[PDB]
């Protein structure tokens, strides 16, 4: 006698094909797939996408020239982070980590507190009201199973929105990856909880992260589901947030979304404008007037973040509590003497 | 009502579930079977499974989900079952609750109060028992409580769950039903930072917390008919300390110790002796003391009679003190 | 009330000095050691 | 467009099907599944069952009389501790949960050291070298990280041996649960991952732990195999701990075994279908198993005389143990306490 | 030979790997990479993947993973990326490594060293450069070491490593290749527990650990152009203390302060004051005096030059202590 345990391993692979709706020439592989959208909604789509890419071109640049701090490249992810932005609505909240700042500028951060942010300073978190997200997580996981309580509380408040969380292909080997998708599952609570797999974790290969042959599948362990999607594909990422997010209010449950990218022929840019320019929605003055948009949106918001005041340790003091303990009582006038 | 401190924290919980629709209560076996110990006892029965809920068995995701709760307009009161299981928390009640108000410069905040059973002296199983107040203590942007009475247990958590930051309300176990007292009954406070006079005296302050704070006062009995005349400052709060209590007193006696039941290199009595070397020692006759476990993992269960500091080691102590 | 440093309330103590009776010459009143000295 | 997540859910969970061999009859329903086990080791296996039913009954007995301390009950989870140590080589090393004192007994802590364990004593976890276990662990998940690199440390060493622990339904709700079985598939590290299923963590339903149909099917998260089994039948527990040992000695990685289980339905005990299916083979009789039994009760009471005779435990003795040479502070600590105790 | 801190830390591992087969570097990024400071930079190419090897990402996995590789009977030297990460892997840490030898009464027990690095002045992003030492050093059974010069890194690490029960070693950030200093080639030890005595002084005691040792000897030689004689203590063990060192040197001066960088209510400052209180308060002619980081989260990284403590808090304090 010999247990089964190959077959199990190929039954359960089976269950995890990618899911693809344009290949890297622009063509449809997948009309039953095709997410219903208008030809103005798919050409913002393209805009936000050639946004991001100029975006990050000038955050590396400025970051190279001191002009910002700590920055999380994201060029060839824009599918995957802009494309799940999309199928989101308002009321939906984000939690992103340190690398999706796009996904919450595109929720309404403004861009120069983006930049606030990369550089360290308290006012880039100074989210405004009515924008549903969390300043960018740094540490690995804290955000998956802050999720599964903000998707719970939307449940028990009976509104229509879901919670939406970003991770790395490195980050699924966290203990908190697991318990945010394992509370969530237990609570059906609406949570979206993707992952952006780029195959390493700084010098690390997803090889030495898992023996598992998709991340996807570690939803199996939560007993929701998962699906694992050509993060280079908009419409394919569209349609697998947008599937999650129905599901999610149905009172169903959350899902787990691995996106497959890669970070700098296969980029989501090439397949789409050519999905575009085949239907006469897209031209490269369209294209140019984005990239300007964008050059001229960024240069304001490096100069609106230049001529934030400094920040002061008084400042500091007064957003640790409401009301302020003994000791912070003695240091803020300490300090207020100090800055006189 | 004469109330055990069980009682009076059930009481407290009660007040704060009838008075705030916000206020949840939710961790391991708090629900149907009413807590471990008994202290949410009826609260799901009275309330409703959508106030009073069980979760998974995962510290770290309870922790998680107080967070998200609390940024969706809730006042969690989560329960942490026992305090060493603190240690798989650590991130989100240090690393995250801590920090949230500073982190989004007011945007957001965290009015959450984490309840967790401690202590020693009832041969509990190992991790159970552990002292480890000295490290959220630590911690910017927390309140750290430790209730010895049932009157004090039910004002300060009351406040605790009012408060629109995290606090951690700790609650020793040999504590729970040790004692009887007249607690009011019906809503009242006391002020997280503010320590009280638990015995008048003039020759020695005996500055204590937890289960210390009865040792202090059965020592303080015993020096009495020796003639020395100690007086017992009860912290209540050990984050932040009550400076102006501490000081005034030693101010009058003009000799201190800080008496813990955590071992010596833990607790928070170095930072109360510091504390005390800066502000008053021109008032010094002596060097302030410490009595503390010994600086080793906590007992073995039949260890802990020898090993936990006790009456006698806080009388030792401060006639080392009165001859010095 | 009287201030003095720890080193001084013990030269006092040992050598049968009621320091509420020495005249502080440190600052804003503290007794000294050469002060319980002076009055020795 | 509706993604097959319903499918999904389904056909997943069906990879996952109990694994049985003897039913509550002590009747055979899957025979080709049956393992190699010579009439003298079925004995044995029903011999240490019956000691390990009775263990219980005196241990909670004592525990009620104030002569034992901490005590995790037992019975009905015989099969499942029992027989899985049954399947295990002296060389293998185990990371017991605070529940899972039988299986470390059985793998040669005597039985006085257990008795110190519950009444809370240090020479309790003094192992006897040669003994490859560790004390059990009262931090529930703390011992399937250990495990994983005590697997790497015998995969190193190219030792032919496995480390096996194991945790009940509400620990596979930890993190490091996971992270145990993700590491030890990762590194492809000679560990046997046990899960015991009794439906119930304290008074939490296993139904509020996850929504999964299957504990066995968290393993997919690792990308490492995973087999539920009654935990129950003896016979299944053993043969899916001899498989997972096997695979795991060739090199082929860890595999996570679930068992399926109920604590003390009066059919469903392990010892009922046992003692059925090897008295129907003539090989259990009543005058073996009160054999047994009076054997436990003797070594018990042998055991609890042993534990009282040890000698009571001072604070220079826990000082002693904290460091091999001590730090400034115990020094110091020593000496006060020498002198307390001297007296 | 002129190196780096980092260059002998590198210099010390790679000694240690030679000298014992046992020894065992891991952590994330650590092999192929050399680490993300370049700390085991060519580690793995001369030794090996079975000596020098990358992990999952998962801080609580690695603290197991040492665990069972000590009770197979290796020497583990794992890495933390950052002490901010160390919330995640508390229990592994102060749970478990700490308490094994104790826990199996001397049967097993746990020759580990944890490096991490931490410490602020470069601008790191969030939870990178917390000064988390005083958490770690409340634990029974760890021993925390915290290195200024190169000479002192390679000689503690060395150490650390041949030590048979766990230590963390913190290596400041800043402090990687701040300056050069002569490390002799090869192998030598320095005392776990022991202090030194990096500039000799008569009137202030200035005790000091990490970062904060050059801050104080930049502003002891703006003291000395006042006619102020410091005496600069590194701690270099920042648990134990070197309790005759510190109170020698105190003894001596009659005056002191303890500098850190971890906020007041964080750090190890408070015990090294309660020490002295005890053993040396007839010495006193001043109270003594902390230069700690305001209590707040760490500084959002634009603020970190007005928020960390400097030479010129240092000098600010001991002439307050000057003029007490
Ligand atoms: C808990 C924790 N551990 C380690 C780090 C350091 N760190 C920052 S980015 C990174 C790589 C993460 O890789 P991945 O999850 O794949 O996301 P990616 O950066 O590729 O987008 C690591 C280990 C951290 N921020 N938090
Ligand atoms: C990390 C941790 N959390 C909580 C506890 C307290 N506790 C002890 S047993 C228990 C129930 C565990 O149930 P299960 O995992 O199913 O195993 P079982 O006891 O039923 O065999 C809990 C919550 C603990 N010891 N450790
Ligand atoms: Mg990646
Ligand atoms: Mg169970």
């Amino acid at each position: 006698f010999q247990f089964p345990f190959a077959e199990q391993l190929e039954k359960v692979a089976e269950q995890f094909p990618t899911f693809q709706i344009l290949n890297e020439e622009g063509e449809v592989v997948n009309e039953e797939a095709m997410p219903e959208l208008s030809d103005e909604q798919l050409k913002e789509l393209m805009r936000r996408m050639v946004y991001t890419r100029i975006l990050d071109q000038r955050s590396i640049s400025l970051n190279r020239q001191g002009r910002l701090g700590f920055y999380a490249p994201t060029a060839g992810q824009e599918a995957s982070q802009i494309a799940s932005h999309f199928a989101l609505e308002k009321e939906d909240f984000i939690l992103p980590g340190y690398r999706d700042v796009p996904q919450i500028i595109w929720h309404g951060l403004p861009l120069y507190q983006a930049f606030l942010f990369s550089r360290g300073h308290f006012h880039g978190n100074q989210i405004p009201e009515g924008v549903n997200v969390l300043p960018p997580q740094i540490i690995i996981g804290a955000q998956y199973i802050q999720a599964a309580g903000v998707a719970l509380g939307l449940k028990m408040r009976g509104k229509k929105a879901v919670a939406i969380t970003y991770t790395g292909d490195g980050g699924t080997s966290q203990g908190n990856f697991y318990q945010g998708i394992n509370f969530a599952g237990a609570f059906k609570a609406p949570a979206i909880f993707v992952v952006q797999n780029n195959r390493f974790a700084i010098s690390t290969p997803v090889e030495k992260q898992t023996v598992a042959k998709t991340l996807a599948q570690k939803a199996v362990a939560a007993g929701i589901p998962g699906i694992q999607v050509d993060g280079m594909d908009p419409l394919a990422v569209y349609a697998a947030v947008k599937a999650a997010r129905e599901r999610a209010i149905n009172g169903e449950g959350p899902t787990l979304i691995e996106t497959l990218c890669f970070r700098y022929k296969k980029d989501p840019l090439v397949r789409f404008r050519k999905f575009l320019e085949a239907k006469g929605l897209w031209s490269e003055e369209e294209e140019n007037n984005v990239i300007e948009q964008a050059k001229e949106e960024i240069k304001e918001a490096i100069k609106k973040a230049d001529e934030t005041p400094k920040q002061k340790v008084t400042d500091l003091i007064s957003i640790m509590f409401e009301e302020l303990p003994f000791n912070l009582k003695e240091q803020y006038e300490i300090y207020k003497e100090k800055e006189s | 009502a004469q109330m055990t401190m069980v009682q009076a924290i059930t009481d407290a919980l009660r007040i704060e579930l009838k008075n705030d629709p916000n206020v949840l209560i939710f961790g391991e076996d708090v629900g149907v079977n009413g807590g471990v110990f008994r202290a949410t006892e009826g609260l799901q029965a009275e309330f409703g499974e959508d106030r009073v809920f069980d979760t998974p068995l995962a510290e770290s995701g309870i922790g998680g989900l107080a967070i998200g709760l609390a940024l969706q307009g809730f006042r969690p009161v989560p329960e942490i079952q026992f305090f060493g299981f603190v240690y798989e928390v650590m991130d989100s009640i240090c690393g995250q609750m801590a920090r949230i108000r500073y982190r989004t410069g007011g945007r957001y905040h965290m009015p959450i109060t984490i309840r967790s059973p401690f202590g020693g002296g009832v041969h509990t199983p190992e991790l159970h028992s552990d002292s480890l107040e000295g490290l959220v203590a630590q911690q910017p942007g927390l309140k750290v409580v430790i209730p010895s009475t049932p009157y004090d247990a039910k004002g300060l958590l009351i406040s605790a769950i009012r408060d629109n930051d995290p606090v951690i309300f700790l609650e020793h176990l040999k504590l729970y039903r040790s004692f009887r007292q007249e607690v009011p009954e019906g809503e009242y406070t006391i002020p997280i930072g503010k320590a009280d006079i638990k015995r008048e005296g003039k020759d020695i302050t005996i500055i204590a917390y937890g289960a210390m704070v009865h040792e202090s006062l059965k020592a303080a009995a015993e020096l009495e008919k020796e003639g020395i005349s100690a007086e017992v400052v009860d912290l209540r709060t050990v984050q932040p300390l009550d400076i102006e209590t501490i000081i005034g007193s030693v101010e009058k006696t003009g000799r201190a110790i800080v008496v813990q039941e955590a071992q010596r290199q833990a607790g928070i009595a170095a930072n109360v002796v510091a504390e005390i070397n800066e502000r008053a020692i021109l008032s010094l006759e002596a060097p302030v003391l410490r009595v503390a476990a010994p600086d080793t993992v906590y007992p073995f269960a039949q260890a802990e009679s020898v090993w936990l500091p006790n009456f006698k080691d806080v009388i030792e102590t401060a006639k080392k003190v009165m001859n010095f | 009330r009287v201030i003095a440093m720890p080193s001084v309330r013990k030269y006092a103590r040992e050598k049968g000095v009621d320091i509420r009776l020495v005249q502080g010459t440190g600052k804003n009143g503290r007794v000294l050691k050469e002060d319980i000295d002076a009055f020795l």
